[PDB]
């Protein structure tokens, strides 16, 4: 019943329902902007920034962080906790 | 927007060609050798009689999309806009250039 009082949008003289939504998306657009940098010593580092194997080798240093958040038990043993402030600081600092 | 460090509206027509092969067949361009298909079918639509090397970013997807869906020949072009200044919504004077 909802979606028949939705149907009253008779502007279908010409054009069907997907010319409805596609039309008004591209009269309402503008180009975004890329942000290249330039002068090369500063360019040198934007490679390895904007890289799929950077971005990559960090999708799987997010998820190794997410396996050692989740390995904290009930009344771990000392040198377990002493295990987890390293990997902590490792973690934390290459995020940093 | 991959080739613009800046938007600033318009590129030049030597990429023109590279814009259109990156596109999936769906929206762009078979498989086969584009200098058969798509050289050709780049000519075949319509487009603004602007300078050598100034094309802005809505009247080059604008006729991808009057391409996709109920497609026109040439005799007609004012009823396209016609269409648009009838069903579609306010055009605010941004189709002036687009109507050509």
């Amino acid at each position: 019943t909802f979606q028949e009082q939705g149907e009253k949008e008779y502007k279908n003289c010409e054009l069907d329902k997907n010319q409805r939504q596609c039309v008004e998306y591209a009269l309402k657009a503008r180009p975004l902007r890329r942000y290249i940098p330039k002068n090369p010593y500063q360019y040198k580092f934007w490679y390895v920034v904007n890289s799929s194997p950077f971005e990559y080798m960090m999708f799987v240093l997010i998820m190794l962080n997410t396996l050692c958040l989740a390995m904290q038990h009930y009344e771990q043993s000392k040198m377990f906790n002493d295990a987890m402030d390293i990997l902590n600081m490792v973690f934390t600092g290459v995020f940093t | 927007s991959e080739y613009d460090p800046e938007a600033k509206g318009r590129i030049k027509h030597l990429d023109v060609v590279t814009l259109l092969r990156r596109i999936q067949p769906p929206l762009g361009f078979g498989k086969l050798c584009p200098h058969r298909v798509a050289c050709k079918r780049l000519v075949a639509m319509n487009m603004p009689l602007n300078s050598d090397g100034t094309v802005m970013f809505n009247a080059t997807l604008f006729a991808l999309v009057r391409t996709a869906l109920k497609i026109k020949t040439e005799g007609n072009l004012e009823q396209a806009n016609e269409e648009l200044r009838a069903v579609i919504k306010k055009i605010w004077k941004k189709t002036s250039m687009k109507l050509l």
